[PDB]
């Protein structure tokens, strides 16, 4: 919370910003070998662990 | 047809009868408050099969 009052910038939690990445990472932007297109895809898929682990821990599905 | 001939009373499918009788059995548990209240809560537990069966067959979360 000291990182709250030191920061005039604040990032909204509960997976608000990650879907703003994984989707807005929409591919062929790293089209070259697709390895980045896969690597960004790989990276895109680790973004949602907070939306995952919770719907995991909490009700329903980390996926559904 | 013979079933409609036998009793021509169409019943709502699914857990409609299940959780109904369950309460009425546990309500009968609340009422009778004997030993067999526990068998009711044991038997009324059997009714939930169709919800569980269907929640399985739909692939949803049963506990909600």
């Amino acid at each position: 919370v000291k990182n709250a009052i030191d920061d005039g910038c604040v990032v909204p939690g509960a997976g608000a910003v990650e879907v703003a990445m994984a989707e807005a990472l929409i591919k062929h932007k790293p089209s070259v070998k697709g390895r980045a297109q896969l690597g960004v895809q790989a990276f895109a898929d680790a973004l949602l662990i907070i939306p995952k682990v919770l719907a995991q821990n909490s009700g329903f599905d980390l996926q559904e | 047809c013979r079933n409609v001939l036998l009793d021509p009373q169409l019943v709502p499918g699914g857990g409609a009868s299940e959780m109904a009788v369950a309460h009425a059995l546990t309500e009968k548990s609340k009422a009778m408050t004997g030993v067999e209240q526990w068998p009711y809560r044991a038997v009324a537990q059997a009714l939930e099969v169709i919800p569980r069966t269907l929640i399985q067959n739909c692939g949803a979360s049963t506990i909600r």
